[PDB]
């Protein structure tokens, strides 16, 4: 008796066409949100009944209905194309022992790296304040992916890679400002190491020119490190960033 | 000490006293409709329903229409009915739709986008004049032509003369330009609007002129004022995609500020503050010479300007303070104070490494010969012949 | 000394509340213009309302043959 | 409350207030409703309007001798401004009138000849539904024969709505006489009539007049359960209910359960369980048990009957395990399975005292509440006014 | 056994909308087991359900799904 | 009471409640600073 | 005349709210010069709110909070204030405001001309205004 | 006989060959008009450049 209800059931929800997903960015003063629907256009367009304009705040993602786009319920989990990038990735299960020797490397980065997010207070007592990030380079082969990922199985942190350029990405949007965006989606799913690999050997011509459109996205995203500061002084966001070579590399790093 | 005490005490019957005061007013015996709100009420829901659109307001023709773009492609000559009126509106300002029938039922968003909240700062900046130490003279230049005129147009009146207007700020990363500008500003405590260019310059078509159109108007209405675009250098001649493209879009909103920049009003009294790398990484067109008026070619730290900006980092540097402010400026080959920046988080580094407990005389000393070593190994010898 | 050290650490949870009591002020009502003089015109607007002649949307000649081949900015051709 | 809340403009909602405020006073003249909601009463306008005259028959019930006097402005002759009063006081009379004296037959009785032809003309289709309900009520269970020829006559006429209104009467009047040749006549007409009301009030006319005929109702049923029809066979299956009342029958019970479950029109379904609860009203202690199995059901329909069979079988002293089965079907989000809930637990602690049992005073609180909610629909409140009506009447 | 008879038809009634026409879309990440968000072939993101017993092993892991049409 | 009657009842505390609170404690506080479900029907006899 | 009685009743009460703290910021503590000026803007909004009539009588007190109480700064938060003064009814608010407003000239009232010509010029919405 | 348009709407249909619409009169990049519901070749239009 109750199983049949339950198929029964089923098909009657998926009736219902569309319903999507939104973002408030505020809240205002007749009683109503601005939602940005995330693949249209901005939408200013009320809250359910059922939850009061208290209860929201700034960027809350939300679903959505399509019949009236009135809210539906709020996401339980932050849609976000990063989430998924961990998914794959993985828990690192790497070690240091897994790679022997090169035993200088080994024992000096556990210090640039552990430190700054396990004991942020202890780091800066000794030293002072916390770096901009760390760049990796040396011989092709010498296994610093597998010294980055070794690391960051003993801090315990969300290893993201995000290989290469984000122009690959065009689920929504273009993927140029994605880049940018970077910022905003690791301090959310903090905590996390960034590890953003990509040599930077897209053109040696952009490298020594003042073109470049690669240039100027990879050059906002450097400015949000500094300029909110929001990985710097609650340090769970490390910046590591992986160059083959030093000198092919872009120079405003 | 005694006086933030009293603060708080104050405080404690204020905000609690506050709270209770609210509810009784507003609503209870006084009523927080109180009929007249209940009639607008009613009116307003017709003319609406939910979902609004919002718009982007093109222009206002003075016979109850507009012409109105929205997120969908086609635009719209839409009528006007009540509400805002005419006057009420300003041009370029983002409107409320109703979605049926499209028509301006009101406004409230004005520019609800984060490049307003970036943009705007209206308090003074956080930075207060010459704590920066050293290149006292450089920052006693950028007020003589920047601060002087707000503060008295008197003594250029009397001269027979234009005030100047604008300075550019050029050179070189390290002498913390961007700094002085802050400075300067907060003397004058100009309502200091603060942008970052890259905002400026997007993907999207024709959104770009739209925000450079309004930096302006939102700078002349809040006159005496100062517009400091920094990263006036990343746009430059940076063209996505040299085989096509970065040659509509991103040339158009460089013209935009231009226009503006004169403008159909005079904007005198709106000074420029460009803090750039030079202005040939730009396509050269800065318009009006002695609308940009004196230029400022930073030079790095000497001798005499590092000591006073050791002195803060030092400080920071636990026990340092046993080697004699002097001497620490003599040992060392002459560098630029960026280079302090690089040499104080030696000995930090160093004091890390060592698990120097505390930071001692012996650190602050080791720091110096690391520092100076690493920028000597990174340097090319070419052999002086 | 002591006894208004600890207001400090008490008046932060009040100012918090102030911020979200400031939400409560705003309500439900209207905050946007439409009194005065302009309650006069939402009669009328009503009547207006239904009627339509409006929105129309935006089109331009881009050859006179003699119709009109009209390009709309959907991209979107027509005669 | 009535007033207050319940707006009276919204015809629906003003049904729910005269219904309920019309059990509230009855059994004793009262006037004080008319004057305390005067303003409300003013907006009236068609159904509701007919209702607000039938209301003070229910509150006139009883004082036999001041039941005519009352109504003597609103009767024909006396009233011609509006015929929803004309005809909804003719029902009224009839409510007073209900099963007392024969003097009350014979004035309606006139009144019926008279309208016999056509029911076209727009004020007699409205005049001619009440008198018809009206005479049945009056000469219930005189068995008058004059009575149901006149009834008749409204039928091949072929009256809109009074069509259904007649054939109702009829077997009011003729009540449990199963004369086999009204029989034939009603169930014959059913077939021909192809407008559903008219169809309705037959089929349930033929249950009415075949109560407590027992095995003698036996040829009836077999006919109207394999009718093709769905409205007949909605009535079938109140045939059985009724001649088969009291002792419970084995055979009635397995009828009605093989009818709800095979038979897969709705309000068919929702008929077996009603009925149900007329064959086992003096059995009603494993009730609850079988009917566990129907709530469950998908259909709201019969969620509905189940609803009301259970308040009708325990509708006398309070028993608990029903009142179990019923506070699911007050929280299920159809409207009118919320409705039959409400009206449905009422009728079970009919007139307990509430610090008696601490079960009343939730229960009440629960309908008050419903009627403060403006989100919960139209139906729920109509649901809860009647409800609390029931508790609280006389 | 008359309930037997519902279900089974319950079933077939679910087949037709499983059945084509369909649309392909990408399954993304779930918001929740038996709630996900998918992208479509349209660029629109949409909410969607998870219909009863369906691959879960996999279906989390960014993949290719279908969507039927007009559900 | 009905739904008519609480609904005037309950608000008509709320106000009362939060106005003495709004006043009463500033003045006052600087006045000084300066069953038997089952039990039958006992079988008492009552007329 | 019975009308006078009301009337008086409530201009006053409105005067003396801003006077009290006025008597307060100036006469005692240089703390509570900041606490008055964080508890003003908060308490025009409440009367906005409770009356229409309350708002207008309280808004030209408020211009002559600044200068009775002798506020910190003479700069920014008068001009903030002004702004939203113009939409308001009366313009009587502006000629208390003024006052403290002298400060060091050319700056603050460099900015006060640009103002105020500016708005007149946008509504003539009375020849008094 | 068959045509492949690709309109204006941004669409690409394969229609039945109007037969009134003469085979010869047509040819590959001809300018036509387009019945607007059902899409047949309506007619024909003068050619732009
Ligand atoms: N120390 C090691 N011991 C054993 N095998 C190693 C070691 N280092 C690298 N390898 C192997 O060599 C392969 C190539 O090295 P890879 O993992 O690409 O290194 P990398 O130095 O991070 N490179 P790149 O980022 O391209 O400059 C690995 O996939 C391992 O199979
Ligand atoms: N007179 C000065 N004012 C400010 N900072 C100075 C001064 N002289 C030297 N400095 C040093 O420069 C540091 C900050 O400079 P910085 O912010 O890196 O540069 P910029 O010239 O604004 N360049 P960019 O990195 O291209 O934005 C300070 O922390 C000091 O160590
Ligand atoms: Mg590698
Ligand atoms: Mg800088």
């Amino acid at each position: 008796n109750d199983k049949v209800r339950f198929i029964k059931d089923e098909l009657r929800l998926l009736q219902e066409p569309g319903s999507y997903v939104g973002e408030v960015i505020k809240i205002v003063s007749d009683k109503k949100v601005l939602v940005k629907v995330q693949p249209e256009g901005k939408y200013i367009v009320d809250v359910a009944k059922d939850i009061n304009v208290k209860d929201l705040k700034a960027s809350q993602r939300v679903c959505l209905r399509s019949d009236s786009y009135m809210l539906h319920k709020v996401l339980e989990n932050k849609a976000d194309p990063l989430v998924s990038l961990m998914m794959v990735e993985k828990v690192p299960d790497s070690t240091y022992d897994m790679v022997g020797g090169l035993t200088k490397q080994i024992k000096e980065i556990k210090e640039v790296i552990e430190l700054p997010v396990k004991h942020p207070e202890l780091f800066e007592s000794l030293g002072i304040a916390q770096p901009k990030g760390v760049i990796l380079y040396g011989p092709p082969g010498t296994g610093k992916t597998l010294l980055a990922r070794a690391v960051a199985h003993h801090t315990d942190c969300k290893f993201i890679r995000v290989s290469g350029a984000e122009l690959v990405q065009k689920y929504i949007g273009e993927g140029s400002r994605m880049v940018r965006e970077l910022f905003v989606m690791a301090r959310e799913h903090a905590p996390s190491i960034i590890f953003m690999d990509e040599i930077d050997s897209i053109g040696s011509t952009r490298v020594e020119g003042s073109g470049g459109g690669d240039s100027e996205v990879q050059r906002t995203m450097l400015e949000l490190l500094n300029q909110l500061d929001g990985f710097e002084t609650s340090k769970n966001i490390k910046i590591i960033m992986a160059t083959n070579r030093l000198d092919i590399l872009d120079p405003a790093l | 000490t005694r006086c933030k005490l009293k603060l708080l005490r104050m405080e404690r019957i204020k905000d609690h006293l506050l709270l209770e005061e609210e509810f009784v007013s507003n609503s209870e015996i006084l009523k927080p409709f109180e009929k007249k709100q209940e009639e607008e009420k009613k009116q307003l829901e017709e003319i609406r329903g939910n979902p609004l659109s919002i718009g982007t307001l093109e222009e206002i023709i003075d016979d109850d229409h507009a012409i109105v773009t929205s997120p969908t492609m086609p635009d719209y000559y839409v009528s006007i009915l009540s509400f805002v009126d005419k006057e009420l509106l300003e041009p370029g300002c983002s409107v409320l739709l109703h979605h049926k029938t499209m028509s301006i039922v009101g406004v409230l968003q004005d520019d609800a986008d984060p490049m307003v909240s970036v943009m705007k700062m209206d308090k003074s900046p956080t930075e207060s004049y010459s704590d920066i130490g050293g290149l006292e003279s450089q920052i006693q230049e950028i007020k003589e032509s920047v601060e002087l005129p707000l503060t008295h147009p008197e003594l250029y009146e009397e001269m027979g003369i234009k005030p100047p207007k604008g300075v550019i700020l050029y050179g070189a990363p390290g002498t913390g330009k961007t700094l002085l500008a802050k400075a300067v500003a907060n003397q004058t405590s100009a309502t200091f609007l603060r942008i970052v260019g890259s905002e400026l310059i997007q993907k999207y078509l024709g959104d770009g002129p739209r925000l450079c159109r309004q930096i302006f108007k939102v700078a002349g209405e809040n006159a005496p004022s100062i517009v400091f675009i920094d990263e006036i250098d990343a746009i430059g001649t940076k063209r996505y995609d040299s085989n096509s493209g970065g040659e509509r879009e991103i040339q158009r909103t460089m013209l935009e500020l231009l226009n503006q920049l004169d403008g159909f009003d005079d904007r005198g009294d709106v000074k420029v503050i460009m803090a750039t790398n030079k202005i040939e990484t730009l396509d050269p067109a800065l318009i009006r010479p002695g609308r940009i008026d004196r230029k400022i070619l930073f030079e790095n730290p000497d001798l005499s300007t590092k000591k006073k900006i050791l002195g803060i980092h030092t400080s920071k540097m636990n026990l340092s303070e046993d080697v004699n402010l002097e001497t620490l400026v003599t040992t060392k080959d002459d560098l630029s104070g960026a280079d302090i920046q690089a040499m104080c988080t030696e000995a930090g580094l160093l004091a890390l490494r060592e698990r120097r407990m505390q930071v001692t005389a012996e650190d602050f000393k080791q720091a110096k010969e690391r520092v100076m070593k690493n920028k000597v190994e990174e340097n090319l010898e070419g052999l002086y012949l | 000394a002591a006894p208004y050290a600890a207001k400090l650490k008490q008046t932060e949870n009040d100012l918090k509340d102030i911020e979200a009591r400031i939400k409560e002020k705003a309500g439900v009502k209207e905050s946007d213009t439409g009194l005065a003089p302009s309650h006069l015109w939402d009669i009328m607007g009503d009547r207006q309302r239904l009627g339509e002649e409006h929105p129309l949307q935006v089109a331009r000649c881009t050859k006179i043959i003699k119709k009109y081949v009209i390009n709309l900015k959907q991209i979107a051709k027509f005669v | 409350k009535s007033k207050s809340s319940l707006d009276g403009k919204f015809s629906l909602f003003h049904t729910a207030v005269s219904v309920a405020n019309g059990f509230m006073h009855a059994g004793t003249t009262d006037n004080s409703f008319i004057k305390a909601n005067l303003p409300w009463l003013g907006k009236a306008q068609n159904w509701a309007k007919f209702t607000a005259t039938a209301s003070l028959g229910v509150i006139h019930k009883g004082n036999l001798l001041e039941g005519k006097k009352v109504m003597a402005p609103y009767l024909p002759g006396s009233r011609a401004s509006s015929r929803f009063i004309k005809g909804g006081s003719l029902y009224g009379l009839g409510l007073i009138y209900a099963g007392f004296g024969r003097d009350t037959t014979d004035y309606l009785k006139n009144i019926i000849v008279e309208n016999s032809g056509t029911s076209g003309d727009e004020d007699v289709d409205v005049l001619l539904h009440g008198a018809s309900l009206g005479i049945g009520l009056a000469a219930m269970g005189s068995a008058n024969i004059e009575v149901y020829e006149a009834l008749k006559e409204v039928l091949y006429n072929d009256s809109a709505t009074s069509g259904e209104a007649a054939a109702l009467g009829m077997g009011l009047c003729m009540l449990g006489t199963g004369k086999p040749e009204a029989i034939h006549d009603m169930f014959t007409y059913s077939q021909e009539t192809q407008h559903g009301n008219i169809t309705r009030g037959l089929a349930v006319g033929l249950a009415l007049i075949n109560y407590g005929r027992q095995e003698l109702a036996d040829d009836l049923i077999t006919k109207m359960l394999a009718s093709d029809e769905s409205l007949l066979r909605y009535g079938g299956a109140f045939t059985i209910a009724l001649a088969y009342a009291g002792t419970g029958n084995n055979s009635a019970v397995k009828r009605l359960l093989h009818v709800a479950v095979s038979d897969s029109n709705d309000d068919v379904r929702r008929a077996a369980v009603i009925a149900l609860g007329f064959v086992l009203l003096r059995d009603y202690t494993t009730v609850p048990r079988i009917v566990q199995l129907l709530s469950k059901s998908h259909n709201a329909h019969v969620r509905c009957g189940t609803a009301f069979a259970l308040g009708i079988a325990c509708a006398g002293k309070g028993l608990q395990s029903a009142i179990d089965v019923l506070d699911p079907l007050t929280k299920d989000p159809v409207d009118f399975v919320r409705q039959a809930a409400m009206i449905a637990l009422s009728m079970i602690l009919i007139q307990q005292t509430e610090k008696l049992n601490p079960q009343v005073a939730d229960i009440n609180k629960n309908f008050l509440s419903v009627i403060t909610n403006k989100h919960q629909e139209g139906l729920a409140k109509f649901g809860a006014c009647v409800a609390q009506g029931i508790m609280n009447a006389g | 056994r008359h309930l037997k008879r519902e279900l089974k038809r319950a079933q077939e009634e679910v087949k037709r909308i499983q059945s084509v026409p369909l649309v392909i879309g990408q399954f993304l990440e779930p918001i929740d087991q038996n709630t996900g968000i998918v992208s479509s072939t349209t660029g629109m993101s949409y909410v969607v359900r998870i219909l009863s017993t369906l691959d879960r092993e996999l279906l989390k892991p960014s993949m290719s799904v279908a969507l039927h049409r007009h559900s | 009471e009905e739904a008519s009657g609480k609904e005037v009842e309950k608000v008509a505390t709320a106000v009362l409640s939060t106005t003495a609170r709004a006043k009463a404690r500033a003045k006052k506080t600087k006045k000084e600073k300066g069953e038997f479900y089952k039990n039958k029907y006992s079988s008492k006899p009552y007329k | 005349e019975i009308k006078s009685e009301e009337k008086k009743g409530k201009s006053s009460d409105k005067d003396a709210t801003t006077d009290g703290k006025n008597d307060d910021e100036e006469e005692e503590k240089e703390a509570g010069i900041v606490d008055e000026l964080a508890y003003a803007v908060l308490g025009i909004a409440l009367i906005a709110l409770g009356e229409d009539i309350g708002k207008e009588m309280s808004l030209r007190h408020f211009g002559h909070l600044m200068h009775y109480g002798n506020e910190h700064i003479r700069r920014m938060v008068p001009l903030a204030m002004g702004i939203v003064s113009v939409s308001d009814p009366q313009m009587k608010v502006f000629d208390t405001l003024t006052r403290f407003s002298h400060d060091a000239d050319l700056e603050v009232s460099m900015n006060s001309i640009f103002a105020m010509g500016l708005c007149g010029a946008g509504t003539n919405n009375a020849r008094l205004a | 006989k068959a045509a492949v348009v690709k309109t204006s709407s941004r669409q690409t249909v394969f229609l039945p060959m109007v037969g009134l619409v003469d085979p010869d009169k047509l040819k590959p990049n001809d300018l036509v008009g387009v019945n607007k519901d059902s899409y047949l070749i309506l007619d024909t239009l003068p050619s732009e450049f």
